[PDB]
């Protein structure tokens, strides 16, 4: 992305 | 930077207020450019702070490509907790940055005059974009990066204005881009979801946590996958599949409101398999006809400051087209294939029809939004399920 996500 | 939209409307945007984008607060009921095309373009590069110079990067030079790899490996996007950082490979960067139509002046680097150290970058690639009822030639902006030591010094606005200028010179006046931050003004807001493939590793590195009421043994059994895919006739895409994959993609995308319009050459570039970069599998049925395909690209991340686990291997859902195989079955085989190829996690956004399978296939919702933006184009926002564009 332009965003490193992780499980909430 | 703001993460929530409500938190962003308390913010003032000293740079974005000067740009032809809608204001965060206004509602858009029109379809068209924010401002007319310019018929004279500034010929001179914008001025950088003293001691820094522009340098267009020849990514065909192995040494220069490696400098960009290192800039991004050390300074590009991190998660919120500063535990993980994208680790785009050199060969992946070539894939992302030299698609058909790529231009050398659009690989826009900034160097320290004395040391020549690469400290900044921004890129454009050309792309034909369908937005509601309009097809426009645009650019896709990506890989905006300022060295950590140069941050908060007004350098990113100069990179943006300079790439804008260099794109204007080529006759293009619209762009599409994505950000994890809220800016004026999202055309669409998507959400990353994650499907564990190696739950143990993910927990040890604190990418994920154990669910409140279940054990590690349970978590491992929960995420176990078959050893091999189930869809009849699934195989890797070959050169002979380029036309039908283009056909399938083009027809499938018509149902969304923000999509690329790819030539057959662009389809070859973006989907033809390259190990450790892009995987595409087609379904060739009992009659020899290709009726579906799945695809995902390879993007590992550095695990920062960890003594044993240094990298996290992630697969990213790309474009998945179904016409005879159920999408749910297609994506289950994607997961199995990613597991087989050694990935630790499988990521996918909630755009296109992905919400129809995310929960059923045991994805967990992420903490990061991916906002989609258009530059110099006014149109109504759309729900995630109407976004049909995936960027690297
Ligand atoms: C993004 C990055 C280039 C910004 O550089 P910076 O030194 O922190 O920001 P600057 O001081 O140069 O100027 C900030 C201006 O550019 C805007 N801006 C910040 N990040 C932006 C981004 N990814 N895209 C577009 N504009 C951005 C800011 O909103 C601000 O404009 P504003 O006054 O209207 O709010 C830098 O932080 C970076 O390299 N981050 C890691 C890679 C990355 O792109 N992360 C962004 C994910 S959303
Ligand atoms: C993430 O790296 C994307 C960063 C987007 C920065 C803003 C770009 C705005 C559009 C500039 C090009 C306009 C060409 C007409």
């Amino acid at each position: 992305g332009k965003s490193f996500s992780k499980p909430r | 930077p703001a993460k929530t939209m409500e938190e962003a409307s308390k913010r003032s945007y000293q740079f974005w207020d000067t740009q032809p984008v809608p204001k965060l607060g206004e509602v858009v009921n029109t379809h068209g450019p924010v401002e007319p095309d310019k018929d004279n373009i500034r010929q001179e590069p914008y001025t950088l702070p003293q001691g820094f110079t522009w340098d267009a990067l020849d990514l065909g030079d192995r040494g220069v490509l490696k400098e960009l790899y290192t800039l991004l490996n050390e300074n590009y996007v991190e998660d919120d907790d500063n535990m993980f950082r994208f680790d785009y490979s050199p060969e992946f960067l070539l894939w992302a940055l030299r698609p058909p139509g790529w231009l050398p002046q659009w690989h826009c680097g900034v160097r320290v005059v004395s040391s020549r150290k690469l400290v900044g970058f921004i890129s454009a690639i050309p792309a034909n974009i369908h937005i509601y009822d309009t097809e426009k030639k645009m650019v896709e902006i990506n890989f905006l990066c300022v060295h950590k030591k140069l941050r908060s010094k007004r350098v990113a606005p100069v990179l943006i204005r300079e790439i804008t200028r260099r794109v204007h010179l080529e006759g293009i006046f619209q762009a599409v881009y994505t950000a994890g931050v809220v800016l004026p003004k999202p055309v669409g807001t998507c959400r990353y979801w994650h499907r564990s493939l190696n739950p143990r590793k993910l927990i040890e590195v604190k990418f994920s946590h154990l669910s409140r009421n279940m054990t590690m043994q349970r978590t491992m059994k929960l995420y176990r996958l078959p050893e091999t895919p189930k869809t009849a006739g699934l195989r890797p895409m070959e050169t002979k599949d380029i036309p039908v994959v283009h056909q399938l993609l083009t027809r499938y995308l018509k149902q969304f409101h923000l999509t690329p319009v790819m030539s057959q050459e662009e389809v070859e570039h973006w989907f033809y398999p390259q190990e450790n970069i892009i995987d595409t599998f087609v379904v060739e049925n009992a009659n020899g006809e290709v009726t579906d395909f799945l695809s995902f690209y390879t993007l590992p991340s550095t695990i920062m400051n960890h003594p044993t686990h240094k990298s996290l291997k992630a697969a990213y859902s790309f474009y998945n087209v179904h016409t005879q195989t159920p999408l749910l079955d297609l994506m289950s085989d994607a997961l199995v294939l990613a597991k087989m190829k050694g990935f630790d996690v499988f990521n996918a956004l909630d755009l296109m029809e992905n919400k129809t399978f995310l929960e059923k296939l045991k994805f967990g919702i992420g903490d990061g939004n991916l906002q989609y933006y258009l530059y110099n184009w006014k149109c109504p926002s759309m729900g995630a399920e109407k976004v049909g564009l995936v960027l690297q």
